[PDB]
């Protein structure tokens, strides 16, 4: 339950930061 | 458990598409 | 209160409602006018028997001035009830949010009188929790300073109150701001939270332990919080694992294993070193091996235990007793140390703490000074430290006596004499070795 709640931001924000912004 | 949405949170695709559209400012300049 | 179904919530509601008083008497006493008394009566007939709605606002206003009877804990009684009762509390939080002017007053309505309302304050001002947008980060931060929550959650004797408070705190973690407020509260509540698991190490007890585990996991979900706690509650890292190992509940064990793994999560700063230290000191690696050997029906708990076992194996792949020695030197309040096991490790350890010149051992000198300051007292930890520091000093001095001079100039002879001065058993038992 709460694991998915954490994973929500753990993926949605982390993915862009580590794979999208760094490509700038 | 809605753990499937945990994967669906990976896109979230427009978050970087808008970033690329903004980065098109370099081409505009 | 979304989780009102919990037996603790039922007890809170019963206690709050057990002191209800009629609004007619308040009108006769001149506490409120006819309209206010009618509104209070309607709110009461809504909460526990249209009812409510426009009412229960004047009831709160009257309870602000009135300091007894239903006015004492009416808000807590209304909150403890389920939302089925005319949306009492559930709709009240949204109504207060729509009217911020009295919002603070509503926040001040709860947490008054005896514990019947003090404990319900966490389920009264924030009965709606972080959902619906009724509350805000500032409200949680301000409420985290209330001592009623600490008295309820940390009440050793009041097991039911402590379990209810811990459950409410765990439920409050829905919003990240509420989670940050909970972590700020935990930074000071560490003793009670750790003692809950320590007691769980060996039916309100199970619920309280589960609530404490949920709170610990919620706080530890943030890597920064876990990294900071490792520097103050490092022993708690293995204490939680021991509590889970003793605990038979599948959900509680799953929560404890998840918290332990979060402490070792790569996000947590210095994850590798922290994991290695935990494996070396708390026997987290043998415990994980036993858990792998052991079987449970909780699939989530099984996965969490397997992840913890993988973390422990990775930590122990680069482990050494030197980390345990460093941790023991940091503690300096024990009777025996790992190096006393045999002559193998000490063969190097003699020149490890001293850095080949006693320079690195000056921290050991300060630890021994603290253990000698505690040695004058008869506390079990005091005597243990008096023995252990003197034994380590004797072991170190036995080889390369040059550093002994640094100890001798630093009061080594005086410390040895004081350890065996009088009113000591282990202190003298180790001063004999030091002076021999």
């Amino acid at each position: 339950q709460l694991k998915a709640d954490q994973e929500y931001e753990i993926e949605k924000t982390n993915i862009v930061r580590n794979e999208t912004n760094n490509i700038d | 458990q809605d753990k499937l949405k945990q994967a669906k949170t990976d896109a979230a695709k427009e978050i970087d598409s808008y970033k690329i559209q903004k980065d098109k400012e370099l081409k505009e300049f | 209160k979304i989780l009102m179904d919990s037996t603790h919530f039922n007890e809170i509601r019963s206690i709050i409602r057990s002191r209800s008083v009629a609004w007619d008497a308040l009108a006769r006493s001149e506490e409120l006018s006819e309209i206010d008394a009618s509104t209070a009566k309607a709110l009461e007939s809504i909460l526990v028997k249209k009812v409510n709605g426009k009412t229960l606002i004047p009831l709160i206003h009257l309870l602000s001035t009135s300091d007894n009877e239903d006015c004492k804990k009416s808000v807590q009684n209304l909150i403890a009830e389920l939302l089925s009762s005319d949306k009492y509390g559930d709709d009240t939080v949204k109504f207060f949010q729509e009217d911020p002017k009295q919002l603070e007053q509503l926040f001040d309505v709860s947490l008054k009188g005896d514990f019947q309302t003090v404990l319900i304050s966490g389920f009264n001002v924030v009965s709606l929790l972080v959902q619906n947008g009724l509350h805000n980060v500032k409200l949680v931060e301000k409420l985290l300073k209330n001592n009623n929550l600490i008295n309820i959650l940390q009440n050793i004797e009041q097991m039911d109150t402590c379990y209810v408070c811990i459950r409410l705190l765990q439920e409050l973690a829905v919003i990240p701001e509420y989670r940050d407020v909970i972590w700020l509260h935990e930074k000071k509540f560490m003793p009670t939270l750790f003692k809950i698991l320590q007691r769980a190490t060996d039916h309100l007890g199970i619920q309280l332990q589960y609530h404490s585990l949920l709170l610990i996991w919620l706080l530890t979900f943030n890597p920064v919080f876990a990294n900071e706690l490792v520097q103050k509650y490092l022993s708690d890292f293995l204490d939680l694992l021991k509590l889970v190992k003793i605990t038979i509940k599948e959900k509680v064990s799953r929560l404890c294993i998840s918290i332990i793994l979060q402490c070792c999560s790569t996000r947590v700063k210095q994850h590798k070193k922290v994991i290695k230290q935990l494996l070396l000191l708390g026997n987290a690696l043998p415990t994980v091996q036993s858990l792998s050997e052991r079987k449970y029906s909780d699939e989530e708990l099984r996965q969490d235990i397997s992840n913890l076992k993988e973390i422990l194996e990775n930590e122990y792949q680069e482990l050494t007793s030197f980390d345990e020695y460093v941790a023991e030197l940091d503690s300096k309040l024990l009777c025996w140390s790992p190096p006393h096991v045999d002559n193998g490790f000490w063969s190097d350890n003699i020149d490890e703490f001293k850095k080949d010149n006693y320079k690195i051992f000056r921290q050991l000198i300060e630890l021994l000074q603290a253990k000698v300051r505690n040695g004058d007292v008869n506390a079990k930890q005091e005597k243990i430290i008096i023995q252990v520091a003197l034994n380590d000093i004797t072991h170190v001095v036995e080889l390369l006596p040059e550093s002994i001079d640094v100890l001798d100039k630093t009061g080594g002879k005086a410390d040895i004499m004081e350890l065996l001065n009088h009113s000591d058993s282990r202190v003298k038992y180790e001063a004999l070795k030091a002076t021999q």
